[PDB]
């Protein structure tokens, strides 16, 4: 674990791009999740639910 | 004010769209854009909707397409500068059943049917105020109402008398979904309608919405941890005294 | 005979009221008035009701000679006005805006 | 009045000692849970009047006038609004 | 010596933003500041970019702000949330404002930063009310229609003055283009006032709740108040998105979604909420000019606090009979509002002349008389 | 360039505007529009002047508004919402001959005819230009030039080919003054008018400069007065040095 | 030429309000000054000259 | 680098006496007429090169630049209008 800190957190610029590429993967993985979250609490509400009668 | 001046405050209903994790019943929708076209749109234009509006919300390109290729709008005068009608596109906006105001309200015993894209905002009470509206026209105006002629009564808009009659009777919209058009599923498929057309981004704004209330109370919460620690030398402070 | 002028958009109705519609105008007890005012106040000459023609309720444009004290009847939610053009019955608060005009010759006015 | 690091303008100070440990040493959150409950208590304890007396008052000032108001509007009131206005 | 020190241009943001001294104890209501100046640059921001949408003819401004709701990327949330954060605004300066007459910050030494505060306020209220009119809805044409005949009161001259500044016999066309060009203009204004009350109130420091001085305790601006800011500023994100994108319209007057007609007159003409109790003060004096004079005495009067305020002692939170005071002062502000907003009845019609003596009579007798009686009290009580 | 891609340069005229304290003769202004309004209104609007603006400079109030009269304009609809036109009024736009380009174009073998509110301003040249292209057609185009077809030659107009014929002939206009109507009195005349047209603040402009050159002038004078008197300490300044 | 002094320019008061005071004359005279000279220079040109034939 | 009045940063000074009248004693128009004529030719005469060898040189060039195009946009200049494109 001071492997971790070593590599990740020691440096700035490590941490700085640490956090970009945490910040680029949340960023795509939460849109993902609560896209698929929101599908789920408003099913047979949406468009994509009924389009499939046209 | 009396509370007739006022108007009766509509009720509150659970429409599908209450409640900060839904959406519109886009079904519901459709149902009522039909009923838009085959009883309100007789008066009542839609001016801000464009063809292309409906689109992935109520239609498939098709069919909204189909819907504006039957109408005639302005066209660029041809080349003798003659004026000329071409059929609609999908960028097209509703057209409304009158050409102006002094047409419409010929039509109306003087009474001037608004438009109806923004109504579901610009009254208080929205979706509710139009579904109390529409479904409440009593049988008999309460004995000793003096309604003006070419009024009728209905104790939801302000003043009793409104120059609008009750539109609404079981049976005027056959729906396309076999669903049965009574006068209350009527008044609550396009009170729903109106309300998608004054804020259509509402689907996604509460989607949006989910995501920053989710991220912003995270990072609220992790806020008041860094704050702590790097106040915690201040806060934890002690002091010896020696008077010199 | 009432004419109806747009001037800023609003319709504006000039009505060459005869000798016994000012008569008929000058009957009402001020008193029983919403809006208390007599016909003096209202014209600057007996002979030319000039007025703003929107409904003083929400703004629809009353019908002349129309009512129920024949002068203006709005039909959008039924109030009747005057030969003075005010308030008689009806959900209308005020009696019909007088613009200010001003007669420049006796058979020209500008509003 | 206020002059900058090293020259505030304090009066001189002497025989006081500060001491403070890193925030890296010390549990930002120690005793969280007493201060939430048994701090919080006190100090509202200690300000509830300044708040609950103008609050409370405003809010029945506030209720009679509504609720005159309303009964001067009805049937009941018209003769009474007669006289008010 | 350090860069930030050295350099002339850093070390103003440095004597400001990162070494400034605060002192140590600064309380939550400390932070209002940071939040109007988010509030500011928001307001900046959707702003600037609204102006890249809307057009200023009075055919077409209606209509253009439906063209931000529906067709441009995101139009509806830059559009409620400025008009949101104009909410916001003005509970952070009510807030503001409140705190600072709490804990004495208009005394001696900090009367300038608080009398040049008093002139931030007056702008904003000037600003949030032309760009309430650039809608071009009902509320926003009778809103301009009837503030402006406030000024035709103004005697020999109001009448011309009116006309001057619609720019025509009525509000329209003109009125609405240089109610745009001010309405741009106000906000940069009011930011330049807002840096001049912080540079003046840097000769004294931060006022801080125990009224005492600092100068025997200080802490750097950075990092201790820069990571406090973020708590609030997250605390405030969190109410703009329950407004901004939960309930958008709650804050607001459906009317204003009537494209404006000067024929029909809307139902009621209130003001957006923060003018409601100025609003009052105004319906409270039966004369027109009276009643104009008394609504901006409402705001000029705070001038005076630094003089009618005698206590030997800064703030209120030593002083119990100051404090329910300033309870029953605040609770009739907020009734003031409460009162701006109902009709002009029986038995409010009373009620909002008592109101507005109450405010009055805050600043010209109690507030000396409450202040005099404590220093008494203070004095015998530690005998 | 080639000269004939950029057009001949127009002469400098002595136009009676040109000098710093000059008006336009008012006179020519009138007989200039009368111009107008024989001979080019035909194919070109002047669409941003409307009737008042000749009040005052070229014609009494009653006579713009005789002219105004005579024409019909675009009312608002009726009561029952049918179009209806009205008498023009003196705040009503000079109407163009054309409802619209195409019309325009169809009627001119595709060629447009500007505008002529701003031809003064939106060309090289100004005035000196629109009278140098108006009297400047050869009676023959020079030997070797080819001409589209619908085109007509004028060495000042850019390219040589224009779509515009010779207009102005001796008599084509009968002046109300007895002024003889000349190609060169009337293009003279319109092109005063034109340049009117685009700058009709020009004689109340040059005034006020008139005014502000002067006090700007006194000023300055004074300015360097002042400033040599609070300088002169400084200039006057004499050291004596002794070294320590 | 003292007692001039001493009315109108010793006092900032009245030195100002001697400027203000001649500032008014002098553009109220120069207005009407200018329009004078502008109308002989402009001699039948303007509207106003030719205005008498109708 | 630059300081303020009392503590500007010029090296110490001794010994200069600094001499003027007031500029209402003084005649603020004195000799400006020498100055005008004779002090004016004198400081233009020395500049005088570095202004006119470049202006007379960037002319110049501008002017074969300016004819040159003029020529080949000439019937006459036909032929070498070819060859430049
Ligand atoms: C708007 C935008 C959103 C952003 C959020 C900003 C709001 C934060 C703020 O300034 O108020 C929080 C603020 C917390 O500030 P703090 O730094 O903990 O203490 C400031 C006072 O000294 C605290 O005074 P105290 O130490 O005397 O504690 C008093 C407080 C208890 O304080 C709390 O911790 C709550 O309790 C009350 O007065 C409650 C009233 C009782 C009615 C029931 O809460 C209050 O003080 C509320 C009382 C106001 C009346
Ligand atoms: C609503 C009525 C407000 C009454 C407040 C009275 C004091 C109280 O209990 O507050 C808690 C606290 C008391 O804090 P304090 O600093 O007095 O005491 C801290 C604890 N001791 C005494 C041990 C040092 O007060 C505040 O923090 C008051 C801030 C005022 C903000 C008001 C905004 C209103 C807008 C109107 C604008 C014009
Ligand atoms: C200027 C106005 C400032 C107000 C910000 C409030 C939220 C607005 C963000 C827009 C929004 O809806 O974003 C959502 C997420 O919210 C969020 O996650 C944003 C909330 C986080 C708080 C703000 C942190 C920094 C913001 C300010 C910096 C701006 C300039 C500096 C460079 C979902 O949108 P989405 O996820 O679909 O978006 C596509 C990327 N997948
Ligand atoms: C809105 C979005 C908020 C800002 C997000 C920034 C990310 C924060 C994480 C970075 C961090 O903690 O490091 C510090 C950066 O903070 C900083 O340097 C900034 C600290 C806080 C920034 C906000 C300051 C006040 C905010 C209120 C708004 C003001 C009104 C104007 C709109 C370094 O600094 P350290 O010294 O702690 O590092 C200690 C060692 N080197
Ligand atoms: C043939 C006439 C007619 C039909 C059909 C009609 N309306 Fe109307 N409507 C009016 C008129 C006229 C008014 C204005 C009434 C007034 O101002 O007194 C009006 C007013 C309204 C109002 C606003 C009332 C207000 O608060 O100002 C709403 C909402 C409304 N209509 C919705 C509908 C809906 C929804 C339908 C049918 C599904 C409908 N209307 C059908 C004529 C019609
Ligand atoms: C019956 C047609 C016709 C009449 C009469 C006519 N014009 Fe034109 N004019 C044109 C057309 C067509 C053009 C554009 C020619 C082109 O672009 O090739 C034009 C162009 C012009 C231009 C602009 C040339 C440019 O540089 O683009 C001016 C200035 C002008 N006309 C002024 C007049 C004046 C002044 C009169 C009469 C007093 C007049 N015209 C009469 C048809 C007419
Ligand atoms: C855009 C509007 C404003 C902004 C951005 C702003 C910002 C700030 C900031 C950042 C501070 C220092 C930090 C703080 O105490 O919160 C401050 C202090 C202060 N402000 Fe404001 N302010 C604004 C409006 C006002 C108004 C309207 C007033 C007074 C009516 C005012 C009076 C003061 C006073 C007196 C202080 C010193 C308070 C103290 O620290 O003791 N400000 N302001
Ligand atoms: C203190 C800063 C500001 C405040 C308090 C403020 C307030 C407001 C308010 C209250 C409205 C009415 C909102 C509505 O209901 O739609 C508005 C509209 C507008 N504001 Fe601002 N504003 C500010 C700054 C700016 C700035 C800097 C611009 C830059 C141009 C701007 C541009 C606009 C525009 C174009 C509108 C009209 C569009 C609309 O209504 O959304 N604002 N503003
Ligand atoms: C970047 C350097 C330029 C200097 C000006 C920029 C801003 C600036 O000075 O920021 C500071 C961070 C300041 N806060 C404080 O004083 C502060 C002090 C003590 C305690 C707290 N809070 C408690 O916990 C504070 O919040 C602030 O928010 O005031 C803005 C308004 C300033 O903007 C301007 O005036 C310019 C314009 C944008 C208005
Ligand atoms: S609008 Fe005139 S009667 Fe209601």
């Amino acid at each position: 674990a001071t492997t971790f800190y070593n590599v990740f957190v020691k440096r700035n610029s490590a941490f700085v791009a640490t956090i970009l590429a945490s910040a680029f993967v949340f960023d795509m993985t939460f849109e993902t999740a609560i896209d698929n979250f929101w599908d789920r609490i408003n099913a047979g509400k949406q468009w994509k639910d009924i389009r499939h009668k046209y | 004010m009396t509370a007739a001046e006022h108007g009766l405050h509509p009720a509150e209903y659970p429409w599908p769209q209450n409640g900060m994790l839904s959406t519109f019943d886009h079904a519901s929708l459709r149902r009522g854009y039909q009923v838009y076209k085959e009883v309100c749109a007789a008066c009542h234009s839609l001016d801000r909707i464009a063809w292309r509006n409906l689109v992935g919300v109520t239609h498939t390109t098709d069919e909204a397409k189909a819907f504006a290729e039957e109408l005639e709008y302005d066209d660029e005068p041809d080349d003798e500068g003659n004026p000329r009608k071409r059929p609609g596109k999908l960028a097209d906006y509703i057209p409304g059943p009158y050409p102006n105001e002094q047409a419409a309200r010929a039509a109306n015993q003087g009474a001037l049917p608004p438009d109806l894209s923004l109504i579901a905002k610009a009254r208080h009470g929205g979706a509710d105020y139009i579904f109390a509206l529409l479904t409440g026209y009593p049988d008999e105006p309460p004995a000793g109402v003096v309604l003006a002629p070419g009024m009728n009564y209905n104790p939801y808009f302000p003043g009793g008398g409104i120059g609008m009659a009750r539109t609404l009777f079981d049976g005027v919209v056959e729906y396309e979904d076999g669903t049965p058009a009574t006068t209350s599923q009527m008044a609550k498929d396009v009170a729903a309608f109106l309300t998608w057309a004054a804020e259509p981004e509402h689907d996604e704004r509460k989607k949006l919405g989910l995501k920053a209330i989710i991220v912003i109370s995270a990072m609220l919460g992790l806020s008041v941890y860094i704050k702590k620690f790097k106040w915690s030398p201040i806060k934890n402070r002690k002091f010896i005294y020696n008077p010199p | 005979k009432n004419v109806i002028i747009k001037w800023r958009g609003k319709p504006i109705f000039i009505r060459h009221r005869t000798s016994e519609e000012i008569e008929e105008a000058n009957e009402v007890n001020v008193a029983t008035l919403r809006d208390p005012q007599t016909d003096d106040e209202r014209v600057q000459k007996p002979e030319w009701l000039v007025m703003i023609g929107v409904c003083t309720h929400l703004g629809c444009v009353p019908i002349g000679e129309a009512g129920d004290f024949g002068g203006w009847f709005c039909p959008c939610h039924g109030s009747h006005y005057d030969i003075s053009g005010r308030i008689r019955r009806g959900p209308a608060p005020l009696n019909l805006e007088i613009p200010e005009y001003d007669f420049a010759d006796a058979e020209t006015l500008v509003i | 009045y206020m002059g900058w690091w090293g020259h505030m303008g304090s009066p001189p100070q002497k025989g006081i000692a500060g001491y403070t440990i890193s925030p890296f040493a010390a549990r930002p959150f120690a005793g969280v849970v007493h201060a939430a409950i048994f701090n919080t208590f006190r100090r509202t304890k200690n300000q509830a009047l300044f708040v609950i007396l103008p609050v409370s008052f405003f809010y029945y000032v506030w209720t009679q006038a509504s609720e005159k108001n309303e009964w001067l509007y009805t049937k009941a009131g018209r003769h009474e609004l007669a006289k008010a206005l | 010596m350090a860069l930030r020190k050295k350099n002339s241009l850093l070390n103003m943001a440095n004597s400001y933003v990162l070494d400034s001294p605060q002192p140590s104890n600064l309380n939550y209501f400390w932070n209002f500041g940071s939040l109007l100046a988010l509030c500011l640059v928001i307001q900046l921001a959707t702003g600037i970019t609204l102006a890249m949408h809307y057009t200023s003819h009075a055919s077409l401004a209606f209509d253009s702000v439906e063209h931000i709701m529906r067709d441009v990327n995101f139009g509806w949330f830059i559009r409620y949330a400025h008009a949101n954060t104009a909410s916001f605004f003005f509970i952070c300066i009510y807030a503001h404002m409140g705190r600072n007459i709490y804990y004495g910050s208009y005394k001696t030494p900090r009367v300038l930063p608080w009398s040049i505060g008093v002139i931030i306020f007056l702008l904003l209220i000037i600003t949030a009310f032309m760009g309430y009119v650039l809608v071009f809805g009902q509320m926003s044409l009778w809103g301009a229609t009837v503030i402006c005949n406030l000024v035709s009161a103004i005697p020999w001259l109001g009448e011309d003055i009116v006309h001057f500044l619609w720019g025509g016999f009525s509000v329209g066309n003109p009125t609405l283009q240089r109610f745009f060009a001010l309405h741009y203009l106000m906000p940069f204004v009011l930011a330049v006032f807002a840096l001049l009350h912080l540079i003046a109130l840097h000769t004294a420091g931060s006022s801080n709740p125990l009224g005492i001085t600092s100068n025997v305790d200080k802490l750097s601006m950075h990092p201790y108040y820069s990571f406090k800011d973020l708590i609030t500023v997250f605390a405030f994100l969190l109410m703009f998105t329950l407004f901004v994108f939960f309930s958008p319209d709650k804050l607001g007057h459906p009317d204003n979604y009537i494209p404006a007609n000067p024929m029909v007159t809307p139902a009621s003409i209130v003001p957006e909420w923060y003018l409601l109790p100025f609003y009052a003060i105004l319906r409270a004096i039966p004369d027109k000019l009276g009643g104009v004079i008394a609504m901006v005495a409402a705001i000029l009067i705070l001038l005076i606090l630094p003089i009618v305020d005698r206590s030997i002692i800064r703030g209120n939170a030593f002083k119990p009979i100051s404090k329910l005071l300033f309870g029953f002062f605040i609770c009739n502000f907020l009734l003031l509002g409460v009162l701006g907003q109902v009709h002009i009845e029986p038995p409010f019609i009373v009620l909002g002349q008592i109101c507005t003596i109450f405010y009055f009579s805050y600043f010209l007798i109690l507030l000396p008389m409450v202040s005099t009686i404590e220093n008494i009290f203070f004095y015998i009580g530690s005998l």
